[PDB]
RNA sequence: UAUGAAGAAGGCCUUCGGGUUGUAAAGUACUUUCAGCGGGGAGGAAGGGAGUAAAGUUAAUACCUUUGCUCAUUGACGUUACCCGCAGAAGAAGCACCGGCUAACUCCGUGCCAGCAGCCGCGGUAAUACGGAGGGUGCAAGCGUUAAUCGGAAUUACUGGGC
């Protein structure tokens, strides 16, 4: 409060801390899945939500979600994860990107097409 | 070939012979115009406020030419016929928006006519 | 970097009909007035706060078919030039080369006349421009270029241009096929029914 | 681009009467930006060289060097900037969203399933929130997601906070 206070212990800077740590401030990392398993929901829902365990280039070992319908993923799948956590699933910060390197468009996507990685339907 | 406008005026002569109604554009071209003495009424007939009306029928025409639907109104002159015919505008399916009186009215202009004496 | 869709639609919503389509067959037959496109579009929309900016915003673009990243640079500019904002930016929106030669009366609709602009038909201080966005200078003289004349679209246009009340700042002549803008125009001149200082709030949020 | 209304059909909804798509289309006039093709055509170009004649410069003004001039000059881009003709709407629109925040909605499918999810939260059999359809809103040769910086954040407050 005091001037004099404050001059002796000048205002300190708060860093702000991300919310996707293991991405090192890069939009997209690219990692091998160590594990396909399931996982449920936290409190006020219910489900069976697809998640997959994810080795990174960088060693971080982190867990992302998986939000297309169906996918043909298992051991040693190299896809690409982005940002963007999981409000339901604790621990879940990273979501898998449909339609790049080994994951598949996800099928019969018709809106949000871009948000899925799946081509055009042809008219 | 023709082209269609809306959002017109009508002006009325109010005349004590006869009763001159012009349908006509914002910018005084005329669209069409309709006559008691061209409405079969000669004599007093062409000046009873009825006849006024009927004229007004006639002047119903030019709906598809121009879809005036809105129309002003303009009213000049003191003989019979200024109320018979804005009735027969509004039973003929327009919108009157304004309705102002534009008879010229001089401050002592020209000279009058002098009296019948009869 | 054109609207391509139908425009009717596009009419009725927004709202007030603002200078779009030829301009001679009455606008109500072509559609229905007094109701927003839509299977639901019969209803009473209780619009909200941004609502109401957002459709004073729309209605502007649509007039003078100006994209948002393209509108955007008119208020950067219309905040930084001395004076009033929203009349300086309808200033420029009027100024467009497009716009101006809609009012000079060589095109039937702002579209055509900007098609009119864009196919090399405008020849300005003798110099061709075919650039819409191309912003008019005051004194300067637009005359229609000799080929482009044979165009008796153009010609149709300017029998047309004589039901809208000639807008006083530009000079036009009939058979020498000519324009003069005069000088800038000013907001009297513009629809009354332009709330800029609605549009200044809007972008400086 | 304009005209174009049995508001075509078809689509979807339907109070089964209709509405909606939408003057959108088709059709009918009209025009050909650029891209198609063809034919012209600046500017960037200043230069030095070769000569000349005079001047300064000399023992000789030889040597030069200064003028002026004279002839011929050089462009990588480059089939240039641009101009002119050619033909015919022809070759050129997506993307996100529509539960609140926050602009924009129903129908079908599904039934705490599958799913969505920036926050609030949806879904347990009449889902404006998921999935599909129509329709609509935003932005546009881009639209979205993600990452990052400031703002909002008077939320480290000196301006500008409290105990
Ligand atoms: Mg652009
Ligand atoms: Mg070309
Ligand atoms: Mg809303
Ligand atoms: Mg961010
Ligand atoms: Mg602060
Ligand atoms: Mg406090």
């Amino acid at each position: 409060a005091t001037v004099n206070q404050l001059v002796r212990k000048p205002r300190a800077r708060k860093v702000a801390k991300s919310n996707v740590p293991a991405l090192e401030a890069c939009p997209q990392k690219r990692g091998v899945c160590t594990r396909v398993y399931t996982t449920t929901p936290k409190k006020p829902n219910s489900a069976l939500r697809k998640v997959c365990r994810v080795r990174l280039t960088n060693g971080f070992e982190v867990t992302s979600y998986i939000g297309g319908e169906g996918h043909n993923l298992q051991e040693h799948s190299v896809i690409l994860i982005r940002g963007g956590r999981v409000k339901d699933l604790p621990g879940v910060r990273y979501h898998t990107v449909r339609g790049a390197l080994d994951c598949s468009g996800v099928k019969d996507r018709k809106q949000a097409r871009s948000k899925y990685g799946v081509k055009r339907p042809k008219a | 070939v023709r082209k269609q406008v809306s959002d017109g005026v009508a002006h009325i002569h109010a005349s004590f012979n006869n009763t001159i109604v012009t349908i006509t554009d914002r910018q005084g071209n005329a669209l069409g115009w309709a006559t008691a003495g061209g409405s079969g009424f000669r004599g007093s007939r062409k000046s009873t406020p009825f006849a006024a009306q009927v004229a007004a029928e006639r002047c119903a025409d030019a709906v598809k030419e121009y879809g005036i639907k809105n129309l002003e109104v303009m009213v000049k002159g003191p003989g019979p016929g200024r109320e018979s015919t804005i009735r027969a505008l509004n039973a003929a399916g327009f919108r009157i928006t304004n309705i102002t009186d534009v008879t010229p009215i001089p401050h002592n202009g020209c000279r009058p006519p002098k009296k019948r004496r009869v | 970097a054109r609207y391509l869709g139908p425009k009717l639609k596009l009419s009725r919503r927004e709202g007030t009909d603002l200078f779009l389509k030829s301009g001679v067959r009455a606008i109500d037959t072509k559609c229905k007035i007094e109701q927003a496109p839509g299977q639901h579009g019969a209803r009473k929309p209780r619009l909200s706060d941004y609502g109401v900016q957002l459709r004073e915003k729309q209605k502007v673009r649509r007039i003078y078919g100006v994209l948002e990243r393209q509108f955007r640079n008119y208020y950067k500019e219309a905040a930084r030039l001395k004076g009033n904002t929203g009349e300086n930016l309808l200033a420029l929106l009027e100024g467009r080369l497009d716009n101006v030669v809609y009012r000079m009366g060589f095109g039937a609709t702002r579209a055509e006349a900007r098609q009119l602009v864009s196919h090399k038909a405008i020849m300005v201080n003798g110099r061709v421009v075919n650039i819409a966005s191309y912003q008019v200078s005051p004194n300067d003289v637009v005359s229609i270029r000799e080929k482009a004349k044979k165009q008796s679209r153009v010609k149709a246009a300017l029998e047309l241009a004589e039901q809208r009340e000639k807008p006083t700042w530009l000079e036009v002549d009939a058979g020498k096929m000519e324009g003069t803008f005069k000088r800038k125009p000013e907001r009297s001149d513009l629809s009354a029914d332009i709330n800029e200082h609605l549009i200044v709030e809007l972008y400086s949020k």
